[PDB]
């Protein structure tokens, strides 16, 4: 989510992802805590018998057959956290997220209420106004010729500088705005 | 005379009053849910009478 | 609308005597009602009129002639 | 007091309005309100006529 | 020795079951790197156009306009009468019409015959 | 057609419900199974009995959903039963309410559900109808008992399995009063209604002893 | 809900609490800034097991791309706080 | 587009779409609110066979049970007044054939 | 009838003599006054008609259409007030002149005691609409659209004129009263077949009939908001009014000449309802929904039963109102997005809640929710078709389902979901737009109280 | 009014495998040569008020005793009141 | 069920098909032929307007039960003797139906045995 | 009420049983009825009395319109537009009157269905036969004319029906 993706996933990453998926579906299968702990230790052991495999052409055949086994017993109704992309409350509060720029359209009668918040709002707007002009130059000078290769942005390197393209990340509405 | 029809229509019509009041000031306060709950309870109590008459 | 109950973090949550006594009372009334209805109205589960046996009926009442009259 | 005023402005007034509307406008036209005729059982007496309804024929009562 | 998963049109094949996500070659890695590079270029362009405080409008997406034009206003200029196109058009534009015409004509012929001969029990059929 | 549709509906929905893990989905499939049973009742030419079952099902199924919602709210918006553990003692009022509702659902004698479902079973057993539909109805009742057992066992009997931050709380007068009214309903309303309405169908006065207890035995 | 607004101190306390119940880590040697494979000599599988244990502890699951680079208790705390929008 | 990565920071999180990337011809068919081709735990052919086999078996068994119904060892119910001729249809000016019921 | 025609004519000098900053107020106020005056025609009688003079007469089929036409103009003025702000005073006066001329032509067309005058005004309505479409249209395709909107129509109606004069050479008159009283059957002959075709194809093309509807999406998409309003609301009903007026002489030939058109309409309703499901444009979706509803009305007219006529009239009125409101909502969205694409603007109920409510009500009205007059016409036509043939319901039923689908689809894609992040020019809805929405929607819910006002002469 | 009382976390050393079914898991894992490192983290589920469990039949018969006593006293009162 | 199993697994002819019952004259059994007695007349039974399915030989007890329910409304469980009498009369009616079933079954069995004996005698 | 003619819309004598309290337990129905009278019927009755006495001070009448009889289409010339017009209007008025007659019969049938309760199948025979006769006559009169119905089309339908009846009678009588 917050981290930029890479061009490809290494064997280590695929092994870790398979291990996590297997553990999650095992705890979905093994409802109780003691049974899950026993079978998770057993599956970690059976996953550990081939840690020190040296040749890559044989270690890729082990994970390839492990992905054929996981699919067969993958518990077609797994446990999903409520806020996860499959959970029951995934995007429940997504309609309560109102953008900050909407406050620019408030009537002056409504802006009479909450004066300190709006004063801080022009303060933030001015800060962004100078920061963006700095960041355009910083990102233009730091980019390699021909365009970026990965969508990872550099931080701020001077004293008064701010990280390039920061306005829409720090001004997230909230997790539960209302 | 004939309380049965009057009460049977009255429960249905008093189920409708909060819908009309939804444009009033009470809809903008926190007393609206309690208002609707009290309206429903009163409607149930009123409608208990035609059931007794039929029984 | 209730009383102040604190989170526990791996301990048993606080329980007020009111909810426990209310749940126990409601379960007791349920079981008492079941027993009272079973005692006073027991035919609702077992029946009141016995099921007659077709084989016990004699041919006199069933209009059966000894296979010679007709 | 809150329930007292609620029962007047939300129950009593609708009852009055509907009773007036049904008694003096709805029933002013024929067949608007039709009532299923009351059940009649042996031994009953009709208020309009006053004659008694004949009873049953004393069927043999045994258990 | 487990039963094998058979992908279908409406139930595709999982990424972890792809037999092409293992036999990795340097050409595949180069292709992935180029894909990430162009994706990052587009993302950087969008983010530069998105965080600008002087912008007070909609960021025009060439892909969306191109998709709409392709779906709407480009179908005819690339149309060519071919046996497949001709047969499909004739079927989908003629066959249902004659099918429904035949069905309704048969039903109404039966109804009219039953009217003429006289056993249909048209009682209470006042409003038509 | 109505009988066959009701039988297939109740059987399929009960079979789906027996193996689900979301409490709301299981209660929804229970509602669908009850609707299928009522459609079977319509198919065997007993409309008034179907209406009676509507009236009782309203009470106890509404209270079952209310208890499920109380559990979900007290458990930080969690619906899956794999993360529901020991709630028999941690939150007792909802436990006893759901136990009463499940007993009423399964047609336990002299409850709101017995006075309708028991008559449904007796009527469907003594009717010149489809035998396959009768078998499907019996299996559906057994499966109803089975997933009620599943709900109770997986939500109230085992050790706790939720996140360590315990926030269980039932001490709110609105919840308690709303649940208790439906408790009183699901306990007494069946008897009151059955004894307070005029008879609208002929009774099955005589009954084979095994056939009389068939619903209880299968449950 | 009536859920209290968890703070940075609470998050750090819960993170350390989960870490200390993991007997493979010495309770008297672990610190908030302790690294996993360097300061504690752990393995990647142990790292993902800690990630999942914290996932169950806090009731939300971290994506793998973000989980595979959370290497210190302090940055795990900071990630959770950023996810939950914690003020102080 | 339901099976796209839900954890990547898309420019259109609801649609799982990115700014600039070529849009699929049938995008409006695949908008997470319509048909999705996400892989299933069970193969499509096996699900199809199981579903239609279950439906066909249920229909066939319903037909079989219709052929072989279930009833009780009883005769038909008897109604006194000429099988309720007057109360079922009426027509009192025909005087139908009387039916008498055999008391046993 | 002159008490309404004369004020419509006097609207032109008042507009041309008004101040450069007061034309809209005068036009709106006097158009509303004219609509109030025209409300008097709604008092129809079960007897023959309101025969004002030898040239103009009013019936209970013409009266609701006249009232709707008079009521439409203020709504069009309010809708066009926005996008004509930077327009010169002379060109704004020309636009208002075109609108007033179109209303005058429609008003004279809907009375039209004589058939040749009816045809002349029927084609006179074509010029101001073409000028509006081709002149004040934003996109480059408008010209082509205008061409289509012209030629199709003329291709339909040029034979009709000949047929018309031919009738007057045989019958001797084209007055609708004399035509109705002196009606004689058409024998089964090739000449009568071609006369039937000439009379019917003129009004089939403008309704439009499936297969002749290609001009309609172009004309509605490329026209300005007022043009879309007048095309969807009133200009589509000219074909239905003409068919109900002219089918009095085509019997009994229609009993077997309506089969191709009945089949075409009953399949084109399904085809266009399915087309609405996959559309990348809001205006095209609304246009195809209009095509489906008009195909249903064509089916009703071809059935030729009293319930068919009642349902056809009610459906025409309700569809005109609903389509006008939907086009207004789409234009309000477009004026902020400037793209006219369904998926670019999303999650608008978070930003504009009252506009979301208006969208919901318009979608429900299009979805034919009881007890709206939309469903009154729908059910009347459905029952009439069922009497015509018990199988038609199947098709009809499918259409209904599909209708609801795309309607809610239009409601869900545009209003529900997450808002588009890079669109920050969504200003709060003006009082003008909300007033326009209310003036569109309140007459529908008030007419559902008194359906007989729009049920036609066969009520 | 909210629940702000500064709740403190309990001591982490009280959580033990003893008296829990995790003992059996540890024995079965050691019989093969393995250990479960996360055993104590789930000890709280078997330590406090969650230590005692109830059977399904015991759960069903929640208020059997009080209901039976009420039924007995009611039937006794009915017997002693009718006989007069 | 036993009858269903015997009919669907043995011979169908020996046991009746409940749709066509009865298949033998009522006077075949005994000649006295006592008729069933109804105590509820046309007019009173119509006035009670019970139900078409409730207008059977058990009508008088149902009428009495309805009358006692109407008379003592507030205490609904007041009249239980009348309900028991109606239930007993329905039970007797069902027993009569079962007796008819068994009588028809035994008449058919006797007819089959007589036909078999006649065929065996004629064969020789 | 004397507002409508009792003969056009008949009702039975409406006999009701007398109360027969078996026990001494006071029912809630009678108490609720009495209290409902007390605080509902009295204010409504007073308001109606006030409105009626206000109405009596201003009494004025409205009249039912009577229409003279005009020659029918059967005695109208082929091209006499005025006589054809008058006959057409008279036929339309008669058609509306026939529709309202059918409406009255349907209302009586529905009232019988509701009032008779469970025995509606037996006690509503007369109304059913009346409705059947009226519906058959109305279908013979006006059915299948079409949207563009007229006096001439109905006359042609009647002439065709009479021709068919005459042919059938001539065939049967001479047989
Ligand atoms: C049930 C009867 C109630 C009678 C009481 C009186 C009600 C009068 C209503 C008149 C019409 C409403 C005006 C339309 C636009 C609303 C204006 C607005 O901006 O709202 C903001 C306003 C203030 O809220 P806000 O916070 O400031 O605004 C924030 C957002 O707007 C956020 O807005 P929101 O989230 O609050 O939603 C807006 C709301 C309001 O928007 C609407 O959609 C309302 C319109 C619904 C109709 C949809 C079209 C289908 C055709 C139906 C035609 C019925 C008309 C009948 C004659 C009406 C005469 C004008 O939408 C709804 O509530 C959902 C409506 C779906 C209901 C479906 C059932 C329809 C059939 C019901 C039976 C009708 C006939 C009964 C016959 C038998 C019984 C006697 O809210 C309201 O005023 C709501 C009014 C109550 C809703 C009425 C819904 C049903 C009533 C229909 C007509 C009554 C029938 C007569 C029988 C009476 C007995
Ligand atoms: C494209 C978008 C829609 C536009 C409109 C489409 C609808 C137009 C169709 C017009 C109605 C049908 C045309 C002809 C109807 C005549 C009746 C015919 O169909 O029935 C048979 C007639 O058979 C044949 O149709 C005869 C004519 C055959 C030659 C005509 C060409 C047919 C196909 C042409 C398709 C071209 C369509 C596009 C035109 C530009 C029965 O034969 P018969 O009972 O003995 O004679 C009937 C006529 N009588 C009684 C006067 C003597
Ligand atoms: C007749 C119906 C013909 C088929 C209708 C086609 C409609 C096409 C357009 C539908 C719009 C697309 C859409 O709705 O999205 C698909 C959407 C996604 O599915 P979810 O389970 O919700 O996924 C959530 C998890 N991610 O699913 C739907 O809602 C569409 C379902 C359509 C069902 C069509 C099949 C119905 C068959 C009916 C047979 C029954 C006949 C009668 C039975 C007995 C009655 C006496
Ligand atoms: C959007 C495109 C639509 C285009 C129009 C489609 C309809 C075209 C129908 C024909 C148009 C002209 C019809 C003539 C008008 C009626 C006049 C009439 O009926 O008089 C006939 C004349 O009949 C004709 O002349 C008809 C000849 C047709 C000539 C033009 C042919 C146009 C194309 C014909 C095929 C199209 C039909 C289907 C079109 C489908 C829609 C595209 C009798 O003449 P008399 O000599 O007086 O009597 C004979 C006994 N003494
Ligand atoms: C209920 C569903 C059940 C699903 C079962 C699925 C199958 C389970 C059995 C899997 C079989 C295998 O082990 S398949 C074995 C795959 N091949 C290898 O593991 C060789 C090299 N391993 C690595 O490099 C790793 O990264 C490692 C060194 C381990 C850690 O690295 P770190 O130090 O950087 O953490």
């Amino acid at each position: 989510a917050f981290s930029a993706p890479a061009a490809y996933l290494t064997h280590q990453q695929k092994v870790l992802r398979l291990y996590k998926r297997a553990l999650r579906h095992l705890e979905s299968w093994c409802v109780h805590r003691d049974k899950y702990r026993y079978f998770a230790c057993l599956m970690r052991a059976r996953f550990d018998e081939h840690k020190n495999e040296k040749d890559m052409v044989k270690a890729t055949q082990l994970l390839r057959q492990a992905e054929e086994e996981f699919w067969y017993g993958q518990h077609p109704q797994p446990y999903i956290f409520p806020e996860s992309p499959g959970g029951t409350s995934y995007e429940r509060y997504e309609c309560y997220k109102v953008p900050e720029w909407c406050l620019d359209d408030w009537h002056p009668s409504e802006k009479a209420m909450y004066p300190d918040y709006f004063a801080k709002r022009e303060q933030w707007k001015r800060l962004r106004r100078e920061s963006w002009e700095r960041e355009v130059k910083q990102l233009q000078e730091e980019t390699p010729p021909g365009g970026p290769r990965t969508e990872a942005l550099p931080p701020a390197r001077k004293e008064g500088d701010l990280p390039p393209l920061w306005w829409h990340i720090v001004t997230r509405p909230r997790e539960r705005p209302m | 005379m004939n309380p049965f029809a009057s009460l049977t229509l009255t429960t249905l019509t008093i189920l409708t009053i909060p819908i009309m009041m939804s444009n009033s000031n009470i809809y903008k306060t926190n007393l609206y849910p309690n208002y609707v709950k009290t309206t429903v309870s009163y409607a149930f109590t009123l409608s208990l009478v035609p059931l007794l008459m039929f029984m | 609308g209730g009383v102040h109950i604190e989170p526990r973090y791996r301990q048993f949550p606080q329980l007020t005597r009111s909810q426990l006594i209310q749940a126990e009372f409601f379960s007791a009334t349920m079981w008492f009602w079941i027993l009272w209805r079973f005692w006073h109205d027991s035919d609702a589960v077992l029946g009141h009129f016995p099921y007659p046996d077709p084989s016990q009926w004699t041919d006199e009442e069933l209009g059966i002639l000894p296979d010679d009259e007709d | 007091y809150r329930h007292s005023i609620f029962a007047v402005t939300h129950v009593l007034i609708p009852v009055w309005i509907i009773h007036y509307y049904l008694k003096y406008h709805v029933t002013a036209k024929p067949y608007t309100v039709v009532e299923r005729k009351p059940r009649i059982f042996p031994g009953d007496t009709i208020l309009e006529t006053g004659e008694v309804i004949p009873l049953m024929k004393e069927f043999p009562d045994q258990h | 020795s487990f039963p094998k998963y058979k992908p279908s049109r409406l139930a595709t094949l999982p990424a972890t079951l792809d037999p092409a996500e293992y036999d990795i070659s340097p050409e595949t890695r180069k292709a992935q790197a180029e894909r990430l590079a162009i994706r990052s270029r587009l993302k950087r362009e969008y983010l530069l156009q998105y965080n600008d405080p002087n912008r007070l409008g909609v960021i025009e997406d060439p892909a969306l306009i191109r998709w709409t034009y392709a779906r709407s206003a480009n179908i005819y200029p690339n149309f060519r009468p071919t046996p497949k196109t001709s047969l499909l058009g004739a079927l989908f534009g003629i066959g249902p019409l004659f099918f429904w015409y035949y069905v309704f004509k048969t039903d109404r012929d039966k109804k009219e015959k039953l009217i003429q001969e006289g056993k249909l029990d048209q009682t209470f059929n006042i409003s038509y | 057609m109505t009988l066959c549709l009701g039988a297939i509906t109740t059987l399929f929905t009960a079979l789906c419900a027996i193996t689900q893990n979301d409490i709301k989905k299981i209660v929804a499939f229970s509602t669908s199974s009850q609707l299928g049973l009522m459609m079977v009742t319509i198919g065997i030419n007993q409309p008034h009995l179907a209406f009676l079952h509507i009236c009782m099902h309203a009470f106890f199924k509404a209270m079952l959903f209310m208890c499920s919602g109380s559990i979900i709210h007290s458990l930080n918006d969690e619906q899956d039963i794999r993360k529901m553990g020991g709630l028999y003692k941690a939150m007792p009022f909802t436990t006893t309410a759901l136990i009463i509702g499940s007993l009423a659902l399964t047609g336990m004698p002299y409850l709101t559900g017995f006075y309708s479902k028991d008559l449904i079973i007796e009527a469907v057993n003594m009717s010149y109808t489809n035998a396959w539909a009768l078998l499907m109805t019996l299996i559906a009742t057994s499966l109803t008992a089975a997933y009620s057992t599943r709900i109770i066992f997986f939500a109230f009997l085992g050790k706790p399995r939720f996140p360590p931050l315990v926030l269980i709380n039932e001490n709110n007068p609105l919840l308690i009063n709303s649940i208790k009214r439906l408790l009183i309903g699901s306990i007494f309303a069946g008897f009151i209604i059955s004894n307070n309405i005029p008879p609208m169908t002929v009774p099955n006065t005589t009954m084979p002893l095994y056939m009389k207890m068939t619903a209880l035995i299968v449950t | 809900s009536d859920a209290p607004p968890l703070t940075l101190e609470a998050i750090k306390d819960r993170v350390l609490y989960v870490l200390k119940l993991y007997d493979k880590i010495d309770p008297e040697k672990l610190s908030v800034n302790s690294h996993f494979m360097k300061d504690l000599g752990l393995d990647s599988l142990d790292q993902v097991e800690i990630i999942m244990a914290m996932e169950d502890e806090f009731g939300f699951e971290i994506p793998d791309i973000d989980a595979e680079k959370l290497m210190c208790p302090q940055e795990i705390v900071d990630y959770i706080a950023d996810k939950k929008d914690v003020y102080e | 587009q339901q099976e796209r990565d839900p954890w990547y920071d898309w420019d259109h999180p609801d649609l799982r779409l990115n700014w600039g990337e070529p849009i699929h011809w049938d995008l409006d068919m695949y908008i997470r609110n319509r048909v999705d081709t996400s892989p299933t735990p069970v193969s499509w052919n096996t699900m199809c066979k199981h579903l239609f086999g279950f439906v066909a078996f249920m229909l066939f068994m319903f037909w079989v049970g219709e052929i072989y119904p279930s009833y009780q060892p009883v005769g038909p119910k008897q109604y006194p007044y000429n099988d309720l001729y007057l109360e079922r249809g009426g027509d009192p000016t025909k005087e139908p054939e009387p039916v008498v019921h055999y008391e046993i | 009838m002159l008490k309404i025609i004369i004020p419509t004519t006097m609207l032109l000098p008042m507009t041309w003599m008004s101040k450069h900053n007061m034309i809209w107020i005068n036009a709106t106020v006097h158009s509303l006054l004219i609509s109030l005056i025209s409300l008097s025609l709604l008092n129809q009688l079960g007897e023959n008609s309101l025969n004002f003079s030898l040239t103009f007469f009013s019936d209970s089929l013409s009266a609701p259409l006249l009232v709707l036409t008079t009521w439409l103009l203020p709504l069009m003025l309010m809708a066009s007030q926005s996008h004509l702000s930077k327009e010169t005073t002379t060109r704004k006066k020309l636009y208002i002149t075109m609108l007033i001329l179109l209303q005058l032509f429609l008003i004279m067309t809907f009375t039209a005691t004589e058939l040749i005058l009816f045809y002349i005004l029927f084609e006179a309505t074509l010029v101001p609409t073409l000028i509006i479409i081709t002149r004040w249209g934003n996109q480059t395709e408008r010209l082509n659209a205008g061409l289509y909107f012209l030629f199709y129509t003329l291709a339909g109606s040029l034979p009709l004129l000949v047929a018309l004069v031919y009738i007057q050479n045989t019958t001797g008159s084209l007055n609708f009263l004399i035509i109705h009283y002196w009606s004689h059957p058409l024998s089964n002959s090739w000449s009568n077949i071609f006369m039937w075709l000439a009379c019917i194809m003129a009004f089939m093309v403008k309704m439009p009939l499936y297969g002749l509807h290609l001009w309609l999406p172009k004309a509605h998409v490329e026209a300005p908001i007022a043009g879309s309003m007048v095309l969807a609301a009133v200009l589509l009903k000219l074909g239905g009014y003409g068919m109900m007026r002219i089918t009095t002489i085509l019997n009994p030939l229609t009993n077997y000449m309506a089969y191709p058109f009945l089949m075409l309409s009953m399949w084109g309703m399904i085809m266009t309802s399915s087309i609405c499901l996959r559309q990348t444009d809001l205006k095209s979706l609304i246009a195809y929904s209009s095509v489906s509803h008009m195909a249903l009305v064509i089916v009703a007219i071809m059935i030729q039963t009293p319930w068919s006529f009642m349902g056809a009239t009610a459906l025409m009125i309700a569809h005109g109102l609903t389509s006008s409101m939907l086009f207004c909502l789409a234009n309000t969205n477009y004026e902020r997005v400037h793209s006219r694409t369904m998926i670019l603007a999303r999650g608008l109920q978070t930003l504009l809640p009252l506009m979301a409510t208006w969208w919901l009500v318009a979608s429900l009205t299009n979805l034919a929710l009881p007890p709206s007059i939309n469903l009154i016409g729908e059910l009347f036509i459905i029952t009439a078709s069922f009497s015509w043939s018990n199988i038609t319901i199947i098709l009809m039923g499918m259409n209904m389902m599909i209708t609801a689908l795309y309607s809610l689809y239009m409601l869900i894609t545009t209003q529900r979901g997450k808002y588009t992040h890079h669109i920050n020019n969504i200003k709060p809805s003006f009082t003008r737009e909300n007033a326009l929405m209310a003036l569109h929607i309140l007459p529908l819910l008030l007419l559902t109280l008194n359906p007989k006002m729009i049920l036609g002469p066969l009520y | 009014e909210h629940g702000h009382s500064k709740m403190e976390l309990p001591d982490y050393k009280q959580w033990k495998i003893e008296g829990t079914p995790l003992e059996t898991v540890q024995e079965k894992l050691a019989a093969r040569g393995l250990r479960d490192p996360w055993g104590r983290n789930e000890a709280w589920r078997y330590s406090g008020g969650f230590a005692n469990n109830v059977s399904f039949v015991g759960a069903l018969l929640k208020g059997f005793k009080w209901g039976f006593a009420a039924f007995v006293v009611a039937v006794g009162a009915e017997y002693y009141l009718e006989s007069q | 069920g036993a009858h269903l199993a015997r009919r669907y697994l043995g011979d169908a002819s020996k046991e009746p098909d409940p749709l066509r019952m009865p298949t033998f004259p009522p006077d075949y059994g005994f000649p006295e032929r006592k008729e069933r007695e109804m105590v509820a007349t046309q007019q009173e039974m119509n006035d009670a307007q019970l139900m078409l399915q409730q207008r059977d030989y058990c009508a008088h007890y149902l009428i009495q039960l309805l009358k006692c329910k109407r008379d003592s409304f507030p205490n609904f469980l007041a009249c239980k003797h009348e309900q028991h009498d109606w239930d007993y009369c329905e039970h007797l009616d069902y027993v009569k139906r079962m007796k008819e079933f068994e009588r028809e079954r035994r008449l058919l069995q006797r007819k089959k045995r007589r036909e078999q004996r006649e065929a065996e005698m004629a064969r020789g | 009420p004397d507002s409508w003619d009792k003969d056009v819309y008949p009702e039975p004598p409406r006999r009701t049983p007398a109360p027969a309290p078996q026990t001494s337990l006071p029912n809630p129905v009678t108490y609720l009825t009495k209290i409902f009278d007390l605080l509902v019927d009295r204010p409504v009755t007073l308001a109606r009395e006030f409105i009626e006495q206000q109405h009596a001070k201003n009494r004025y009448y409205y009249y039912h319109r009577e229409f003279r009889r005009v020659p029918d289409i059967t005695e109208c010339e082929e091209k006499d537009i005025l006589c054809m017009f008058e006959a057409e209007m008279q036929w339309r008025r008669d058609y509306k009157v026939d529709q309202e007659i059918v409406n009255i019969i349907q209302e009586r049938l529905k009232a019988c269905q509701q009032r008779e309760g469970e025995s509606y199948r037996q006690n509503c025979a007369k109304e059913l036969e009346q409705f059947t006769q009226v519906s058959k006559a109305f279908q013979d009169r006006y059915s299948d004319l079409g949207a563009h119905y007229s006096a001439r089309k109905c006359l042609a339908k009647q002439k065709q029906r009479m021709l068919a009846e005459r042919k059938a009678a001539k065939e049967a009588a001479a047989a």
